């Protein structure tokens, strides 16, 4: 139909951030700066 | 020393027992709108 | 798991608190009638002598 | 509901300029912090 | 039409942001310094500057990073990327410390801008100037704790860093090293913020609780349009209300507003006097009266002599920490431990 | 209105009010002086902060020394 | 009373909040019905420990470890309760009242 | 300088995809004005 | 018409100059005692052994202790939570020397707002309008209850509360954040948002309003003189000052609707205080701030320091000074 | 018959949309 | 410094001279949005 | 030496009082610690 | 002549030279698109 | 048994109180005698 | 109501993920290269974390000079 | 000797109160 | 080289002064404010 819901774009723009602050969590726990 | 117990215990049932039998004389009918 | 099971029980009945004093505050109202505001055409305050 | 199928409208704004300012950085610097911390001493 | 008469119709036009005559010097300088910000503490370190590891890069969270203030050893410098310091060479500059001289010089040019901004809506729209007299609390903030605090001191060293835990450093540097808290003009501040936490507060939770009942619905939202005549709340029932539960209450909404202006505003400003006297180290540290008497007496105490020995705490165990410059090779039998720990 | 023999001979200097020059005026000489003060204060803010060291001009305070 | 859907929430909201503060108050207090083997040791008992394992230790390099003569002139292993019990010393003094089985034999 | 051009690559593959879809409405913006 | 419903009828009666109200009947003589207790021992109480270890704080107004200086101290650490009223001591100058005025005061003052709180909603119900100002003093309640009551119940004593004096708040913060990183703490990071940015709404919202009045008034006079109270209309364009802060954000950044943004003043620092009030409360439990010490390693394992270590520093010189002669054993209460 | 889940049909909008099972005592059970 | 704001008071009322009794009435349609194409112009009004 | 028009009278009603008597005691609440020292 | 003066005199170039950038971009941005009934 | 504080500073309280607390009795009482002049009596 | 294209009926519009599905990773990827090939570590000052000591060097570096802070930390690396 | 000045400030500021709220002026309506 | 003087006199003679000095401006400007309330804007 030529158009993308509004909620759809909020939605996969919303996994994105879970998912960019999933691995903020993780990193903390991983690699350099993690007092491993 | 025993006599102020007596006499803080007068005190603290009596302002309980008026919170107490208080809220149970009716307080949802003491609003505006009748009666 | 004393210092979290402590620690997150205040956080729960603090709150469980709150919505309970949300919860008589709003039950009293619609019960009574004034949930959605004051009745603009008798507000109790208007027919009340003043303080002073 | 329907796109906006004959209306003219420019493209290159100002709001487009204003947002491309904070948003281009943004999607720099996540993807730059994301792989910051996969990074082992 | 005209050439300077052209150009302020296109800048003060109307968009979707806003320029201005004023968006020259903020639209630049704010976004060099809210920017300038977000690329040192995700990559510039600090190890240089402090032997602190501060940036996203080498393994800090969004609390412990900053970008952290120049050296000691430069000493007051505006430290300019073409300056004698760090001349032309971009990687010594973030090195050296210079980027906190980008961001506080840019952040001064950057709130003259959107105080100059404020001055330009109002006039444009034809209101009262009342949000840029507002906003000088918060610029007599900015110019007297990373301005006027560090320009007193030493250096640009004793400055706040601009990081979360940074700050976290120059709350308890000034209460070992200056007992901050005991100063009065800060003590001005905590009822001026607390004060206006408390006019948000408990004005907007009165006006959402003696509102007129406008609409239908269950929800109060949606029975308000903004071009209303009528009030949406009840004045009479809020003045009735505080003046049974509290004795004192207001009668004038248009007196209301304004001392929820005035107690943040003038409650951020006497703070912001205090700290500029802090600069000098015109400090309120101690009762002298109770200095005398607790040397002349060994059994007199109180809250106030526990606060002294509090401060000897901080400034002898973080010193050989926080001001690496010095050298402070303190051996542990002659700093002021208590007993047993 | 008291007219005495003070503000007699005072008079043509409290006389134009609102006489000014048409249009733009002595305003790009004046842009240009206010620019070049401004240069003047950087140049003198710079010397201070030792950001400026010049040749001969020593900001110490053993300049006024023997 | 008020009879309504909102009302009996309501009674019930203030009923899980005197039940929800009193579960925390048996977690960080109780070691019978919240066992310390499993749990943890308590917020007092922690404290009573560290007590109890410098009383062993300073007993085992040959002290008398009553008439301890502790800094603030009080005692610093043993001490007297305000009621006149026997209990540790130090700042620990503040949970005297602790029952618990490793040292209640 | 040979990893800057690594870096600026897929934002040279950016700028690519974006005047391939807007070249064409962007020519139709300068010429209106 | 009967005894009592005459009496009751007075009680739950507006007329009176202060609500009297079935709250009221136990916040005005708990307040009150909890008032005459605070101001004679603020003035004229003899030094009390906060700590427990036979040394008196002086903290009235007879023993030197200007008012930046005094403070009704806290009960003996001896004590401890134990309930301690005046009839279980010896002799009543016995109970000032443990300390008793700190429990008289703050159980005293406790139970007061709990029925200053069910005030402000009883006051809400007689005049006929929504109830919930209960419930934004709820979060001062709270917050009392967290720094007076519950930071007593979970680390033990009473000496542990915050003493009622102002130099007494600065030396409970220092020993707060010197064993519980209150300053690093994700609640208490809350509450600072909601202080600093309560108090920004306070001076945005209420700096619009001033700023968009429609001019019922001359001009040499007052401003204030032209709001007429209990007036029907508005004094101030809505319309106006959202069209200045659509211009200085953006458009839709900015209520138009006046409820939903006075809403929004009592959501953000009621809802931030109620967190700082949890995060005191878990932390008298030992649920400490975040613990960043030493977590940033280089790849020989040499510890480097970040911005949490020059915190630490300042944590650990005011950890050692603080009780300077009431510890006899290596750990804090551990 | 069937009833309220909308804005319009009971008063209470989404974010209070939980409380339009307070008169609806079917959808209430299988609620809980 | 406290000179600062009181310039900043002064600055903000000569400028803003005729709107300290308040604002007149002459304020809400000028202000709505989208109305003209210059802010606080009313000869570009924008129609058609 | 004409009378002149431009003197106008001072107004301060009894809300600006209590807070004025508030406001100059409450700074002698606050900074009187600090003058004794 | 001092290295430290003819940094300063390239950074009043070099502060005139990338910032003469939006005083001719504020000119071409009008010259080409203005006001229908204004001054 | 003494406390030995600043004896200026009793003349920098009470003289920083009764003349500015003398000043808005000053204000206020001439604004309500304003008022009984102009309602009452005119 | 400004004379422009709204916002919402941009991002929902097809043209615009049809333009940027891919700068959007393009962007991503960028800066992930920008951290991953060592250019955030050069271009910034940042020391590896190998390169935090030195073997000439086992002190915390510290400027000492203001004006040879070039000839300083030149010596101070290396 | 300087007690007595903390204590007439503090009951002198605790007289404003008390007068503020039953001695003040009265919000009358405006008919 | 100093005189050793009373030091409560400072308060004898400046409260002793401001007080009723406070007293008479005080009944002064509200005589003046009421006969300008009643001649003039009666
Ligand atoms: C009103 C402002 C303060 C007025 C005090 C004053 O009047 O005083 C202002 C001056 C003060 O004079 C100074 O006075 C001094 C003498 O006083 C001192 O010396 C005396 C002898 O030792 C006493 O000890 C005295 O207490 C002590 O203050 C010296 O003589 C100086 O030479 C002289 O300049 O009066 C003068 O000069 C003359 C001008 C008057
Ligand atoms: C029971 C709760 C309580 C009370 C009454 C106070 C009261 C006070 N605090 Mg305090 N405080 C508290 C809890 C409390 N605090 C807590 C939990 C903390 C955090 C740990 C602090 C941290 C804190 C700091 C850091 C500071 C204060 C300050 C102050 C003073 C001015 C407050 C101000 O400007 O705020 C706004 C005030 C209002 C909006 C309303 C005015 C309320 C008045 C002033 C209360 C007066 C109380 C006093 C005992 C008189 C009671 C009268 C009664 C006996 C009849 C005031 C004495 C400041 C100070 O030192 O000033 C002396 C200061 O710097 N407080
Ligand atoms: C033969 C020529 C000659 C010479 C040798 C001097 C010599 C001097 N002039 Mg000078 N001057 C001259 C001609 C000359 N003048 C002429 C023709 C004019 C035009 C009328 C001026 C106008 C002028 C001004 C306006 C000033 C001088 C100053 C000075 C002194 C500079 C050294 C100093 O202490 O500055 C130290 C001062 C500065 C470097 C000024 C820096 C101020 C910055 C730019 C702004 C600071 C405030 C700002 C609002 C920021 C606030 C934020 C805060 C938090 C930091 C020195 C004595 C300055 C002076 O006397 O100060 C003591 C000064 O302010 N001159
Ligand atoms: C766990 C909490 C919970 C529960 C049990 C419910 C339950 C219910 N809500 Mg509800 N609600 C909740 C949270 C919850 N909600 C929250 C958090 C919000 C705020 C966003 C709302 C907002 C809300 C609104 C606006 C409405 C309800 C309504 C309803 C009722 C009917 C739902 C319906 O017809 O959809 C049917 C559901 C689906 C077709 C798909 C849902 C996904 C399914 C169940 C997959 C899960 C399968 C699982 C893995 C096994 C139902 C009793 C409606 C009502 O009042 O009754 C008509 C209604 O209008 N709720
Ligand atoms: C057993 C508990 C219980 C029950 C059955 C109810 C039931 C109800 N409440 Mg209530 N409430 C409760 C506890 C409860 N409440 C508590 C504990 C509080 C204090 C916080 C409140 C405060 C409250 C308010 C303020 C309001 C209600 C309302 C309502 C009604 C609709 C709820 C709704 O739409 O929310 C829909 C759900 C949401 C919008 C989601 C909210 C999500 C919150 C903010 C975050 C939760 C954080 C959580 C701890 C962790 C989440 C993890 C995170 C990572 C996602 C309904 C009758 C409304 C009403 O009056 O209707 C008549 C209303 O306005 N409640
Ligand atoms: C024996 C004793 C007493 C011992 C105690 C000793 C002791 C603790 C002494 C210290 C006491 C003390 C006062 C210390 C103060 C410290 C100090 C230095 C203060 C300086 C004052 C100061 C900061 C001046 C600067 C100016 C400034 C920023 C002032 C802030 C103002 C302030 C603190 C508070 C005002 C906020 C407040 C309480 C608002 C309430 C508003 C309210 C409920 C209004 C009523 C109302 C509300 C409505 O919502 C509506 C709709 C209507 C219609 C209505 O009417
Ligand atoms: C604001 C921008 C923050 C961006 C940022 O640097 O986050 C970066 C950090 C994570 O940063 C990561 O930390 C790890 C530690 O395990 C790694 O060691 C790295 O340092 C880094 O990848 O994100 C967060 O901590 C959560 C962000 C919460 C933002 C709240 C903003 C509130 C205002
Ligand atoms: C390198 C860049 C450096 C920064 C450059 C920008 C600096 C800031 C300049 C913008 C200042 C905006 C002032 C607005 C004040 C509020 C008044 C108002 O209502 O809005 C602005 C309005 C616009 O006026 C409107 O327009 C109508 C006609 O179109 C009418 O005139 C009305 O008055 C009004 O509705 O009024 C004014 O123009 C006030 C003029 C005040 C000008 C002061 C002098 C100019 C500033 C000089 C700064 C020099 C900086 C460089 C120094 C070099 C050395
Ligand atoms: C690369 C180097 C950096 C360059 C960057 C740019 C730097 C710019 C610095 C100067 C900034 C000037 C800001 C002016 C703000 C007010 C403008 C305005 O809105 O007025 C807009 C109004 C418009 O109102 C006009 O009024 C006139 C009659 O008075 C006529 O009737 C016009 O037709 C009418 O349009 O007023 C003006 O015409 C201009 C008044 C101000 C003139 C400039 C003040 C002096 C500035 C000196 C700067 C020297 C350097
Ligand atoms: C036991 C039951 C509960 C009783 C509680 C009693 C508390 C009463 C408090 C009254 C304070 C009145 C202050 C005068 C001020 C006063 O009365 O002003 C009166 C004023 C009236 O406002 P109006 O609506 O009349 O305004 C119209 C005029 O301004 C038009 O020009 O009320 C206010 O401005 C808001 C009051 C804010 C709250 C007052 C500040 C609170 C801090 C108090 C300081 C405490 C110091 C303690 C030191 C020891
Ligand atoms: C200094 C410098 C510079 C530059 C600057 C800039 C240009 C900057 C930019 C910047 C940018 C452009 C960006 C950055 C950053 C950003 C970011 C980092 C973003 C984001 C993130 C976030 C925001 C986080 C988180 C989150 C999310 C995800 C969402 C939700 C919410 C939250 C918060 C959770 C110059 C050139 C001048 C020169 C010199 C150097
Ligand atoms: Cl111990
Ligand atoms: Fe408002």
């Amino acid at each position: 139909t030529g158009r993308v819901p509004i909620w759809l774009v909020a939605f996969v723009g919303g996994i994105a951030v879970i998912g960019l602050l999933g691995l903020f969590i993780y990193g903390s726990y991983s690699g350099v700066g993690s007092s491993l | 020393m025993f006599t102020l117990k007596i006499f803080v215990y007068t005190t603290v049932i009596f302002f309980i027992s008026l919170f107490v039998f208080g809220f149970l004389s009716n307080d949802p009918s003491r609003n505006p709108n009748r009666k | 798991p004393r210092s979290w099971l402590t620690s997150s029980h205040f956080f729960l009945p603090f709150f469980l608190f709150i919505g309970h004093l949300w919860h008589a505050g709003r039950a009293r109202a619609a019960a009574a009638g004034f949930e959605k505001g004051i009745n603009r055409e008798n507000e109790p305050v208007l027919f009340m002598r003043p303080l002073d | 509901g329907n796109p906006n199928q004959s209306v003219t409208y420019p493209i290159f704004t100002f709001r487009w300029l204003a947002i491309h300012g904070i948003a281009v950085p943004t999607v720099f610097f996540l993807g730059a912090i994301t792989s910051m911390q996969f990074i082992q001493r | 039409r005209g050439w300077f008469d052209l150009i302020d119709d296109w800048l003060k036009r109307d968009r979707f942001v806003f320029i201005g005559w004023s968006g020259l010097l903020l639209l630049p300088c704010s976004y060099l310094a809210l920017g300038g910000w977000l690329t040192g503490t995700t990559f510039v370190t600090s190890w240089y500057t402090h032997g602190l590891a501060s940036s996203y890069l080498e393994g800090c969270n969004f609390l412990t990073a900053a970008v952290s203030t120049p050296a000691n050893s430069m000493g007051h410098s505006l430290l300019f990327l073409w300056g004698p310091e760090a001349q032309g060479d971009f990687t010594r500059w973030c090195q050296i410390g210079g980027l906190w001289t980008f961001i506080a010089l840019h952040g001064a040019f950057g709130l003259i801008g959107f105080c100059l901004r404020q001055f330009e809506i109002a006039r444009l729209v034809g209101l009262r100037p009342y949000n840029a007299i507002a906003f000088s609390g918060p610029i007599s903030v900015f110019v007297s704790v990373f301005l006027m605090y560090p320009l007193g001191q030493a250096s640009w060293f004793f400055a706040p860093s601009f990081g979360v835990a940074a700050i976290f450093r120059f709350l308890l540097f000034l209460q070992g090293f200056h007992n901050w808290t005991l100063n009065p003009f800060h003590m001005m501040g905590v009822a001026g913020i607390l004060g206006g936490a408390l006019l948000c507060a408990i004005h907007g939770a009165t006006v959402e609780n003696t509102l007129f009942e406008d609409g239908d619905a269950a929800d109060t939202f949606r029975a308000f349009t903004p071009t209303q005549s009528e009030e949406t709340y009840s004045m009479v029932t809020a003045n009735r209300f505080w003046s049974q539960i509290f004795g004192v209450a207001f009668s004038n909404k248009r007196w209301l507003h304004f001392f929820m202006l005035f107690v943040p505003v003038t409650g951020l400003w006497t703070s912001s006097i205090g700290i500029v006297g802090l600069a000098l180290n015109l400090r309120a540290y101690d009762f002298v009266s109770q200095e005398l008497r607790a040397a002349e007496d060994p059994e007199f105490e109180t809250f106030y002599t526990k606060n002294i020995l509090l401060n000897e705490g901080i400034r002898a165990w973080m010193a050989a920490q926080d001001q690496p410059h010095e050298n402070f090779i303190f051996p542990e039998e002659v700093l002021p431990r208590g007993n047993a720990l | 209105a008291l007219r005495t023999r003070l503000g007699e001979i005072l008079r043509p200097l409290n006389s134009e009010y609102g006489k000014v020059a048409p249009g733009w005026g002595t305003t790009p000489i004046m842009g240009v002086f206010m620019l070049l003060f401004f240069l003047f204060l950087l140049i003198i803010l710079q010397i201070y902060n030792s950001s400026l060291i010049i040749e001969n001009v020593d900001v110490d305070w053993t300049s006024l020394g023997n | 009373f008020v009879w309504s859907g909102e009302a009996y929430l309501s009674y019930s909201l203030a009923a899980l909040a005197l039940m929800g503060f009193t579960a925390s108050c048996y977690a960080w207090y109780n070691n019978t019905a919240y066992p310390s083997e499993f749990y943890g040791p308590t917020g007092p008992e922690a404290s009573q420990a560290q007590a109890f394992t410098f009383l062993v230790r300073d007993q085992r390099l040959g002290a008398n470890v009553a008439s301890a003569q502790g800094p603030t002139g009080l005692g610093k292993y043993l001490m007297r309760s305000p009621s006149g019990e026997i209990i540790f010393g130090g700042e620990t003094m503040r949970f005297w009242d602790l029952r618990a089985p490793w040292l209640e034999p | 300088d040979t990893r800057l051009l690594i870096v600026l690559l897929p934002v040279l593959a950016a700028a690519s995809w974006a005047l391939y879809n807007i070249g064409r409405v962007a020519l139709q913006q300068f010429k209106r004005l | 018409a009967s005894l009592w419903e005459r009496f009751c009828s007075w009680v739950t009666s507006t007329e009176n100059r202060l609500y009297i109200g079935w709250f009221g009947v136990l916040m005005i003589p708990t307040l009150l005692t909890a008032t005459s207790v605070f101001i004679i021992a603020f003035v004229a109480a003899p030094p009390v052994d906060i700590d427990g270890i036979r040394e008196p704080v002086a903290g009235s107004l007879l023993y030197g202790n200007n008012i930046i200086s005094g403070a009704v101290i806290p009960s003996s650490a001896a004590i401890g939570i134990h309930f301690y009223p005046i009839w279980e001591a010896a002799s009543l100058d016995e109970w000032l020397y443990n300390g008793g005025c700190y429990p008289l005061i703050v159980l005293h003052f406790l139970l007061g707002v709990a029925c200053y709180m069910g005030r402000e909603w009883e006051l809400s119900y007689r005049l006929g309008m929504r109830p919930w100002i209960a419930v934004a003093f709820s979060a001062p309640v709270a917050a009392a209850t967290a720094v007076f009551l519950i930071y007593p119940i979970g680390q033990g004593s009473f000496s542990d509360g915050m003493p009622l004096g102002i130099s007494g708040t600065f030396n409970f913060m220092i020993v707060f954040q010197a064993e519980h990183n209150i300053l690093m703490h994700p609640f208490h990071q809350l509450g600072v948002a909601g202080v600093f940015g309560g108090s920004l709404f306070s001076a945005m919202h209420g700096s619009l309003v001033t700023s968009s009045l429609i001019r019922e008034t001359t001009e040499n006079e007052s401003a204030n003189y032209g709001y007429k109270f209990g007036q029907e209309e508005e004094t101030y364009n809505i319309v106006a000052a959202h069209g200045y802060f659509g211009r200085l954000i953006f458009q839709y950044a900015s209520f138009n609707n006046s409820r939903s943004l006075h809403f929004f003043l009592g959501l953000w620092p009621v809802v931030g205080i109620w967190l700082t009030s949890i995060s005191v409360s878990t932390m008298a439990f030992n649920l400490n701030g975040f613990n960043f010490n030493q977590s940033v390693v280089d790849s020989q394992g040499r510890v480097i320091n970040t911005w949490a270590d020059i915190i630490n520093r300042a944590n650990l010189g005011m950890e050692v000074m603080h009780e300077r002669n009431a510890h006899n054993f290596p750990l804090d209460l551990a | 018959s069937a009833a309220g889940r909308d804005i319009e049909s009971t008063g209470f909008a989404w974010w209070s949309g939980n409380a339009r099972l307070i008169n609806v005592s079917g959808k209430l059970l299988g609620a809980h | 410094l406290l000179f600062f704001f009181g310039h900043l008071w002064h600055g903000s009322r000569t400028l803003f001279r005729d709107v300290f009794a308040g604002i007149g009435a002459e304020v809400t349609e000028q202000v709505e949005f989208g109305a003209f194409a210059k802010l606080g112009d009313r000869t570009t009004k924008k129609q058609g | 030496s004409n009378p002149n028009p431009n003197k106008q009278p001072v107004e301060l009603n009894r809300t600006s009082l209590f807070w004025g008597l508030l406001l100059i005691f409450v700074l002698a609440v606050l900074f009187s610690s600090y003058f004794f020292n | 002549m001092t290295p430290s003066l003819s940094s300063f005199i390239n950074s009043l170039i070099l502060g005139l030279v990338i910032v003469v950038i939006p005083i001719s971009g504020a000119l071409l941005f009008v010259s080409q698109k203005d006001k229908v009934t204004r001054s | 048994g003494g406390m030995s504080v600043s004896f200026p500073a009793y003349l920098a309280v009470l003289l920083g109180t009764f003349v500015p607390v003398a000043f808005l009795v000053i204000l206020y009482i001439q604004s309500e005698a304003r008022k009984a002049g102009a309602s009452s009596k005119s | 109501s400004t004379g422009e294209r709204p916002f919402s009926d941009i991002i929902t519009s097809i043209r615009y993920w049809v333009i940027h599905s891919i700068t959007i990773p393009s962007l991503f990827v960028a800066g992930w290269l920008f951290v991953s090939t060592g250019l955030a570590y050069d271009v910034f000052g940042t020391p590896r974390p190998n390169e935090y000591f030195t073997q000439d060097r086992q002190q915390v570096p510290l400027v000492n000079d203001r004006f040879s802070a070039k000839q300083e930390l030149e010596d101070l690396t290396k | 000797m300087e007690a007595l000045v903390y204590v007439f400030l503090l009951v002198g500021t605790l007289m404003v109160i008390f007068f503020a709220v039953f001695f003040r002026d009265p919000p009358k309506i405006a008919k």
